[PDB]
């Protein structure tokens, strides 16, 4: 009965939507919360896999898609749409990873249901000196044929010092 | 989803959704508890006395949610029960004794929500002995 995470995340979105009249405020909160979870998740991940430090953005994609996702969500997103420079790629999923159904009529058109994941991705990667942008550019819950998360390498974060 | 994910999410929820706040956390746990009970072998409790329902929560529900059974169950046989987890998972120094209540609210709802699905009305509160020992108090009015 490991549907605990899904049910719990569902209640959080429902509760944040009542606490904030504006959906943009929910997306912002979901992203910050995700970031905070992301910083913790990275430690847990490296400790359980020992994959090592990546060097290219291409290596990061294979670890995130073939190892991280499989370990935490039991799924393997596909990697496509690489930029000629290799500083951007997309994660393709059959459906929304965090949510199965949404309440109708649609009162949250601008609401990014699983925005937490994007924060998790950004927070985890920031811990490994990579400033990246994770963003849903396609979502099955939005009517799209697939769920697509675009990953963009912004810059290399300087060491703490 | 992986076990650790729930704890990560729960920790952030307590921080962000920081007594009306506890009411909110408990309220959320209540809806989740309802759905979870719904997926457990509810049928088996048909024709059973209240006592078995609470054992159900200590075993069937606690395993499903925390991958472990309750460490002990006590009762006054007058509708009140005390469930004890000697090492509660969501509790990841004496300085935190006052903060612990915040991390137990959601689970109180979880328990209350599960009881609801089984047709039982109740009030659930929690307290901490010596961290990480937690006692959940279930009160079934009658
Ligand atoms: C190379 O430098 C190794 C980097 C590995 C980064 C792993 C980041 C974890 C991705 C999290 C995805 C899990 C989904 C969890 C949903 C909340």
């Amino acid at each position: 009965s490991s549907e605990l995470f899904t049910l719990t995340y569902g209640a959080l979105v429902t509760q944040l939507c009542k606490d904030y009249e504006n959906d943009e405020d929910v997306n912002k909160q979901l992203d910050r919360m995700g970031y905070n979870i992301g910083v913790r998740l990275i430690e847990d991940f490296l400790a359980r896999s020992n994959v090592g430090r990546c060097h290219d953005f291409r290596e990061t994609a294979d670890v995130i898609a073939k190892v991280a996702f499989k370990m935490y969500l039991g799924i393997t997103p596909s990697i496509t749409n690489w930029s000629p420079a290799g500083d951007e790629f997309s994660l393709i999923l059959e459906n929304n990873p965090l949510v199965d159904f949404v309440e109708l009529p649609d009162n949250h058109s601008a609401l990014i249901y699983s925005n937490l994941l994007c924060g998790v991705l950004r927070g985890a990667l920031e811990m490994v000196q990579m400033a990246v942008e994770a963003k849903f550019v396609q979502d099955t819950l939005k009517g799209d044929g697939v769920t697509e998360i675009r990953m963009r390498f912004i810059r290399r974060i300087e060491d703490n010092l | 989803a992986d076990t650790v994910l729930f704890e990560f999410l729960h920790t952030e929820m307590v921080a962000e959704l920081w007594k009306m706040s506890l009411s909110v956390l408990e309220g959320m746990g209540f809806r989740v508890g309802q759905a979870l009970g719904e997926r457990l072998p509810r049928e088996t409790l048909a024709f059973r006395e209240e006592l078995d329902v609470l054992k159900f929560l200590c075993k069937d529900l606690w395993v499903a949610v925390f991958q472990k059974q309750m460490d002990s169950l006590r009762t006054n046989h007058q509708g009140t029960y005390v469930l004890q987890d000697n090492s509660f998972p969501l509790l990841l120094g004496l300085q935190y004794l006052e903060e612990a209540p915040k991390f137990l609210a959601f689970t109180c709802g979880l328990l209350r929500g599960a009881l609801y699905t089984l047709g039982i009305e109740s009030v659930v509160t929690a307290s901490v002995a010596a961290l990480p020992v937690c006692k959940f108090q279930v009160v079934i009015p009658k």
